[PDB]
C-alpha cells in the first residue's frame, strides 16, 4: 500500500528534520546522538528518556501513541548486554500472509510459460521450415505463435525484474540501485512491455477467432489485402491502447515503477479492450459450435465428435477467459481472486503448449508432411 | 558485361509485371466457385435465372462446364477436374436402365482416387414422369429391394404427393446415398435435391457454400 | 452390323499392311541400342555429374 | 456369315504377326544387357523450383535452346519461363480454363496448346505489334486434345480423345491429313528426332507408328494391358519406351517391332503419367503418381535413382534438347527442375 | 487481463516486505 | 494383347440355366476388377455385374439379384457367369468388359460399343 519510495523519502525528510535539530538546538549528562532509527538529542541522565516513535513506520497510522526509551544513565550512554556501542533501544512499542501462495501460483504459470516456449519456438519452426504448409492459415497461426512466444519471453523478463528488485536488492543492501530502478526507463520498458505482449497475445486470439468466422461465413473476400489487415490488427491496435496507459501511466500515475496501479481507472484503460476481445471471442466461439451442430446435425455418435471438436477450438479462441470475465478486480477479494488467478493464469501459460499440440503436432496435415521427409529422407 | 545486365534487369522487370497480374489472378481463381455439370443439355434455365458457364450468385461467381462435345469414355477428362468445388450430377429419373448405370457412374466419380477429394450435388429431374411411371407399374421390376425398402421416418415429402411417388424417390436418394457412405472418410458428401424450373442455383449456391465450409471446417479439424 | 463390317473390312486390310513388312533380330537391335548408349554415353549431362561451372543449373 | 469369316482371318492374321514376333526374337535385351555396367546411385537435386501457378500444371515442353520452357495449367494460363534466371517471360491467359498440352515451337516463334475446348491454339511470340496473340485456332476434332507437337515452324500434329491424330498445316488452317485406326483416346504424341514419322500412345493399350508423309499406320505394338499416358522416342529414332496405367515403362523399338523391356518393381503401382529419356538414351526417366518420379536404366531396368520432391502428383516431364535437366511438372502448382 | 493483476498483487505484497526489511536494517545500527 | 474371349450361351427355353465364361489373356488378371455388360437388341450397352480384385466385393444389377452369379479364378486366368433362372429379358450380346487399371474401385466401361478392353461377344436369344 505505501511505497518503499515514499517510506525512503519520508525517513530522508525526516533525517533532515534531525539535522536540522541536531546542531540547531540550545546545550543543556547523554551526548546528542542519531542511531540512524531515531533522534536522541541530550536528555536527562539516571532516566528512562522516552522519545516518540519514529513517525516514519508505515504502521505510523495503527500505532501513533508508542514510544522508544533509552535509559540516558549518568555516564553519558545506557546499558547493554556486553561491551559494544550500542546502548539501550526499548522496541517493544515501536515493533509491528500470501508468501506461499502468490509463489505456489507464480510456479505453476512460468512451467507453463516455460514449456510454452519450449513448444512454440519449436511449432514455429515447423510452420517456417516446410514450405508447403505455407498458406495464410498457417500465417495467421505462426504470428499467433510469436505472440505467445513474445507474451512468455516478456513474462520472463518481468518476473527476472521483480526478483530483481524485491528480492534480490532486498536480501542485498543496496538501496541506490533500487529506488532509483523506480525512477529509471528499464523498469517502465519492461512492465510496458508487459503490457503490450499480454494485449497483443489478447488480439492475436482474437484475430485468428475472426479469421475463422471471415472464413466460415464471409461470401468472397480478398485475401492478400485481409491478412494485412489482420496483421495491423493483431500488433497494431494493441499498440494503439497500450501507448494510452503508458501515457497516462507517465502523466499521472508513474511512481511505482508502472506496477503498483493503485488507480484502478487507469488499469481498467487496459482491462476493458481485453474484455472486448473476450467478448467477441465467446460470440465467435458461440457461433462456431452453432455452424459445427449445423454441419453434425445434417451429415446423413456426435457427441464425441462435437466434444472433441469444442475441446480443440477453445485453446486457439482461449474462451476459458470468458468464465472468469466479468469477475475482476475491486470485486475479487477473498480467496475468489486466488481462483481467479490460478484458473486465468494457469490455463494462460498452458494455452500456448495446448495451441502448439492442437494445431501443429496432431495436425493431420504436419503429421503427414512429417511422413513425407521421413520416406523421403531415406 | 552491361547490356547483360540491363537485359536481366528488363527481364526482371517483365517478371514483376507477370508477377502482379498472377497475383490478381490468384485472387480472381480462389473465388471463383467452377462445377462440372454431367447430366443428359438442360442447362439453358439455369444460365438464363457452348461448354462453359461463366455466371454469379450473391457476389460469388461460379463457372459451370458442360461436357456435352465428348466421348463416353469418360476416365482420361473426368481427371481434369480436380481443383473443382462441386460436381452437378443430373439423373434423368425416369424415362433400358438408366438408373443402374447413372449409379455406376456416380460410384466411379466416387471412388476414383483423384476424384475422392470433391463432392457431387445430385440433382433428379423427371420426378413427375417417375410419378405416373410408379402409377403404371417399372421400378419394382428394375430394383428388387424397392419391394421392401420401407419410407424414412426423416422423409420431407411434398404434402399432398402420392406416397408410392414419395417412396420410389426416397428410395432411389438413399440409393445413392448407400454409394456415397459406403466407400468414404467424410471427406466429401453427396447433397441430393429433387427439382422440375425454380431456382436450382440456389440449391447450388447454398450446397457450394456449405462444400466450402466442411472443407475450412476439415482443415481446423473441427469436423 | 452394316456400320461395323466397314471398320471391320479396315481392320482387316490394316492387319494384312502390317503383316507383310521386315522384322529384323532382335539381337541386333539390342546391340544397336546398346552401342547407341555407348556412343554417346559421354555427351550426357545426367550420367555423367557434370561439375558446377559449365552447368548453368548449379546456383 | 459374312462379318465372322473376315474377323476369325483378322484373328489368324493377329497369329502370324505373333508368330513372326516371336520367331525373329532370339535374344530378350535384359540377357545380353549383363555384360555392361550399371550407371549407380544417381543423385539429382531441385536446381530451380519455378513458382508461377495457380493450379495444377498439366503439361510442358522444352525449347530447343534448352532456355526457355512453356508451362500450361488447369488455371488457364500458359506461362513462358526462362528457366536459369527462374524467372517469366510471357504470360498468356488461355481461352478455355482446361487445357491439357502446349508445345514450344523448335524455331520459337510459337506456342500451341489444346484442352477440352477440342481446339488447338497456337500463339504467335514474335509478332511485330507487341503482344502474344493467337495466331491460329484449329477446329476439326470432335473429342479433347491430350498432346500437340511441332513438326516444324509451319505445320502441327495432334492427338485427340476421338481416337485419330492429325497433321494440320497452320497456314491454310486445316486439317493437311487425318490418322485414323486407334479405338480409345489418342493420348500421347512423340515425333521422331527425322521428324518424318511419329508414335502415338493411346487407351487400347497399343501405340502406333505413324508417319507423316503419306499419313498410314504401319506399325502398332500391342505389348501393354492398361491405358498409355505418354510417350517419347528413342533419341536415335530405332526405339520408343512408353508408360501407362499399369505401372510400368514398356520399350519397343521400330525395327524388330516388339516390346523389349519392361519396367515395374512390386512397390510400383501407380500407373504412370510421363516417360522421357536422356541424351543418350541410357536414362528413362518416368513420372508417376506416387508423387515421385523414377530414374530407369533404359538398359538395365533398375531403378538407377529417384526423383523426390513435388507434394501432388507429376503429370509431365520433359528433358532439355542438351540433355542439361529433367523438368518435372506437376500438380502441387510448382515444376521443379532436375539435374 | 490478470498477470497484471498477479504482479499488482506480487509487487504490492514485495514492497510492504522490502519496506518491512529496509527499517529491519534501520533498527540494527548502520543505516 | 489384352484379349478376352468368351463362350457359351444360345437357345434356351425361359427358365432353365446358362453358363457364360471367357478366359483373358495378356495381362495379370490378380489386379483388375471384373465386369459383365449386355447389349439389347433395341438398347444400348448396360451394366450386369462386377466383381473385385480378389473375388471378394461382388455387385450385381437390379434385374439379375439372385438369378446369376460371377466367379472368377486367376489360377485360371478365367471368369465364369452362372445364369440360374433364365428369362425372356436376357436375349442379349454378353461381353466381360475389363476395367482399365490395377487396384482400383471404379469402371468406365458401359460405353456406346466403343471400348477396347471388352470382349467379342456370346448373342443368347431367348425363345419358344
Ligand atoms: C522474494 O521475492 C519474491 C517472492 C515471491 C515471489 Cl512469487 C516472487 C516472484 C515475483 N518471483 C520473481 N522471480 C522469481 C524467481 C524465483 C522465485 C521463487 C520460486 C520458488 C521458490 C522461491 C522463489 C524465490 C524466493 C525468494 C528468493 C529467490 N527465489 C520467485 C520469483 C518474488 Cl520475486
Amino acid at each position: 500500500t505505501v511505497s518503499l519510495w515514499e517510506t525512503v523519502q519520508k525517513w530522508r525528510e525526516y533525517r533532515r528534520q534531525c539535522q536540522r535539530s541536531l546542531t540547531e538546538d540550545p546545550p543543556p549528562f547523554c551526548n546528542r546522538t542519531f542511531d540512524e532509527y531515531a533522534c536522541w538529542p541530550d536528555g536527562e541522565p539516571g532516566s528512562f528518556v522516552n522519545v516518540s516513535c519514529p513517525w516514519y513506520l508505515p504502521w505510523a497510522s495503527s500505532v501513533p501513541q508508542g514510544h522508544v526509551y533509552r535509559f540516558c544513565t549518568a555516564e553519558g550512554l545506557w546499558l547493554q548486554k556486553d561491551n559494544s556501542s550500542l546502548p539501550w533501544r526499548d522496541l517493544s512499542e515501536c515493533e509491528e500472509s500470501p508468501e506461499e501462495q502468490l509463489l505456489f501460483l507464480y510456479i505453476i504459470y512460468t512451467v507453463g510459460y516455460a514449456l510454452s516456449f519450449s513448444a512454440l519456438v519449436i511449432a514455429s519452426a515447423i510452420l517456417l521450415g516446410f514450405r508447403h504448409l505455407h498458406c495464410t492459415r498457417n500465417y495467421i497461426h505462426l504470428n499467433l505463435f510469436a505472440s505467445f512466444i513474445l507474451r512468455a519471453l516478456s513474462v520472463f523478463i518481468k518476473d527476472a525484474a521483480l526478483k530483481w528488485m524485491y528480492s534480490t536488492a532486498a536480501q542485498q543492501h543496496q538501496w541506490d540501485g533500487l529506488l532509483s530502478y523506480q525512477d529509471s526507463l528499464s523498469c517502465r520498458l519492461v512492465f510496458l512491455l508487459m503490457q503490450y505482449c499480454v494485449a497483443a497475445n489478447y488480439y492475436w486470439l482474437l484475430v485468428e477467432g475472426v479469421y475463422l468466422y471471415t472464413l466460415l461465413a464471409f461470401s468472397v473476400f480478398s485475401e492478400q489485402w485481409i491478412f494485412r489487415l489482420y496483421v495491423s490488427i493483431g500488433w497494431g491496435v494493441p499498440l494503439l491502447f497500450v501507448v494510452p496507459w503508458g501515457i497516462v501511466k507517465y502523466l499521472y500515475e508513474d511512481e511505482g515503477c508502472w506496477t503498483r496501479n493503485s488507480n484502478m481507472n487507469y488499469w481498467l484503460i487496459i482491462r476493458l479492450p481485453i474484455l472486448f476481445a473476450i467478448g467477441v471471442n465467446f460470440l465467435i466461439f458461440v457461433r462456431v459450435i452453432c455452424i459445427v451442430v449445423s454441419k453434425l446435425k445434417a451429415n446423413l455418435d456426435i457427441k464425441c465428435r462435437l466434444a472433441k471438436s469444442t475441446l480443440t477450438l477453445i485453446p486457439l479462441l482461449g474462451t476459458h477467459e470468458v468464465i472468469f470475465a466479468f469477475v475482476m478486480d475491486e470485486h475479487a477479494r477473498g480467496t475468489l481472486r486466488f481462483i481467479k488467478l490460478f484458473t486465468e493464469l494457469s490455463f494462460t501459460s498452458f494455452q500456448g503448449l495446448m495451441v502448439a499440440i492442437l494445431y501443429c503436432f496432431v495436425n493431420n496435415e504436419v503429421q503427414l508432411e512429417f511422413r513425407k521427409s521421413w520416406e523421403r529422407w531415406r | 558485361t552491361e547490356d547483360q545486365r540491363n537485359e536481366e534487369k528488363a527481364q526482371r522487370e517483365a517478371n514483376k509485371k507477370i508477377e502482379k497480374q498472377l497475383q490478381k489472378d490468384k485472387q480472381v481463381y480462389r473465388a471463383t466457385h467452377r462445377l462440372l455439370l454431367l447430366g443428359a443439355s438442360g442447362k439453358s434455365t439455369i444460365v438464363k435465372q457452348i461448354f462453359e458457364t461463366k455466371f454469379q450468385v450473391d457476389k460469388v461467381n461460379f463457372h459451370m462446364f458442360d461436357v456435352g462435345g465428348q466421348r463416353d469414355e469418360r476416365r482420361k477428362w473426368i481427371q481434369c477436374f480436380n481443383d473443382v468445388t462441386a460436381i452437378i450430377f443430373v439423373v434423368a429419373s425416369s424415362s433400358t436402365n438408366r438408373l443402374q448405370e447413372a449409379l455406376n457412374l456416380f460410384k466411379s466419380i466416387w471412388n476414383n482416387r483423384w476424384l475422392r477429394t470433391i463432392s457431387v450435388i445430385l440433382f433428379l429431374n423427371k420426378q413427375d414422369l417417375l410419378a405416373e411411371k410408379v402409377l403404371a407399374g417399372k421400378i419394382e421390376d428394375y430394383f428388387p429391394e424397392f419391394a421392401r425398402y420401407t419410407t424414412p421416418e426423416d422423409a420431407t415429402p411434398e404434402p399432398g404427393e402420392d406416397p408410392r411417388v414419395t417412396r420410389a424417390k426416397y428410395f432411389i436418394r438413399d440409393e445413392f446415398l448407400r454409394i456415397s457412405t459406403a466407400s468414404g472418410d467424410g471427406r466429401h458428401y453427396c447433397y441430393p435435391h429433387f427439382t422440375c424450373d425454380t431456382e436450382n442455383i440456389r440449391r447450388v449456391f447454398n450446397d457450394c457454400r456449405d462444400i466450402i465450409q466442411r472443407m475450412h471446417l476439415r482443415q481446423y479439424e473441427l469436423l | 452390323n452394316t456400320a461395323s463390317i466397314a471398320q471391320a473390312r479396315k481392320l482387316v486390310e490394316q492387319l494384312k499392311m502390317e503383316a507383310n513388312i521386315d522384322r529384323i533380330k532382335v539381337s541386333k537391335a539390342a546391340a544397336d541400342l546398346m552401342a547407341y548408349c555407348e556412343a554417346h554415353a559421354k555427351e550426357d549431362p545426367l550420367l555423367t555429374p557434370v561439375p558446377a561451372s559449365e552447368n548453368p543449373f548449379r546456383e | 456369315s459374312e462379318l465372322d469369316q473376315l474377323r476369325q482371318e483378322a484373328e489368324q492374321l493377329k497369329n502370324q504377326i505373333r508368330d513372326a514376333r516371336k520367331a525373329c526374337a532370339d535374344a530378350t535385351l535384359s540377357q545380353i544387357t549383363n555384360n555392361i555396367d550399371p550407371v549407380g546411385r544417381i543423385q539429382m537435386r531441385t536446381r530451380r523450383t519455378l513458382r508461377g501457378h495457380l493450379a495444377k500444371i498439366y503439361a510442358m515442353h522444352w525449347g530447343t535452346d534448352s532456355r526457355l520452357l512453356v508451362s500450361a495449367s488447369q488455371d488457364g494460363k500458359l506461362i513462358i519461363w526462362d528457366s536459369y534466371t527462374t524467372n517469366k517471360v510471357h504470360a498468356i491467359p488461355l481461352r478455355s480454363s482446361w487445357v491439357m498440352t502446349c508445345a514450344y515451337a523448335p524455331s520459337g516463334n510459337y506456342v500451341a496448346c489444346g484442352g477440352l475446348d477440342n481446339i488447338c491454339s497456337i500463339y504467335n511470340l514474335k509478332t511485330r505489334e507487341g503482344n502474344v496473340r493467337v495466331s491460329r485456332e484449329l477446329a476439326g476434332h470432335t473429342g479433347y486434345l491430350s498432346c500437340c507437337r511441332f513438326l516444324d515452324d509451319n505445320q502441327i500434329v495432334t492427338s485427340s480423345g476421338d481416337t485419330t491424330c492429325a497433321l494440320w498445316d497452320i497456314e491454310t488452317g486445316q486439317q493437311t491429313t487425318t490418322f485414323t485406326g486407334h479405338t480409345g483416346d489418342v493420348m500421347s504424341l512423340s515425333l521422331a528426332p527425322d521428324t518424318r514419322l511419329f508414335v502415338s500412345g493411346a487407351c487400347d493399350a497399343s501405340a502406333k507408328l505413324w508417319d507423316v508423309r503419306e499419313g498410314m499406320c504401319r506399325q502398332t505394338f500391342t505389348g501393354h494391358e492398361s491405358d498409355i499416358n505418354a510417350i517419347c522416342f528413342f533419341p536415335n529414332g530405332n526405339a520408343f519406351a512408353t508408360g501407362s496405367d499399369d505401372a510400368t515403362c514398356r520399350l519397343f523399338d521400330l525395327r524388330a517391332d516388339q516390346e523389349l523391356m519392361t519396367y515395374s518393381h512390386d512397390n510400383i503401382i501407380c500407373g504412370i503419367t510421363s516417360v522421357s529419356f536422356s541424351k543418350s538414351g541410357r536414362l528413362l526417366l518416368a513420372g508417376y503418381d506416387d508423387f515421385n518420379c523414377n530414374v530407369w536404366d533404359a538398359l538395365k531396368a533398375d531403378r538407377a535413382g529417384v526423383l523426390a520432391g513435388h507434394d501432388n502428383r507429376v503429370s509431365c516431364l520433359g528433358v532439355t534438347d542438351d540433355g542439361m535437366a529433367v523438368a518435372t511438372g506437376s500438380w502441387d502448382s510448382f515444376l521443379k527442375i532436375w539435374n | 487481463h490478470a498477470e497484471g493483476t498477479f504482479t499488482s498483487d506480487v509487487s504490492s505484497y514485495l514492497e510492504g516486505q522490502a519496506a518491512k526489511e529496509f527499517i529491519a536494517w534501520l533498527v540494527k545500527g548502520r543505516g | 494383347q489384352v484379349q478376352l474371349q468368351e463362350s457359351g450361351g444360345g437357345l434356351v427355353q425361359p427358365g432353365g440355366s446358362l453358363r457364360l465364361s471367357c478366359a483373358a489373356s495378356g495381362f495379370t488378371f490378380s489386379n483388375y476388377k471384373m465386369n459383365w455388360v449386355r447389349q439389347a437388341p433395341g438398347k444400348g450397352l448396360e451394366w450386369v455385374s462386377d466383381i473385385s480384385q480378389s473375388g471378394a466385393s461382388i455387385s450385381y444389377t437390379g434385374s439379375v439379384k439372385g438369378r446369376f452369379t460371377i466367379s472368377r479364378d486367376n489360377a485360371k486366368n478365367t471368369l465364369y457367369l452362372q445364369m440360374n433362372s433364365l428369362k425372356p429379358e436376357d436375349t442379349a450380346v454378353y461381353y466381360c468388359a475389363r476395367c482399365p487399371a490395377p487396384f482400383t474401385r471404379d469402371c468406365f466401361d458401359v460405353t456406346s460399343t466403343t471400348y477396347a478392353y471388352r470382349g467379342q461377344g456370346t448373342q443368347v436369344t431367348v425363345s419358344s
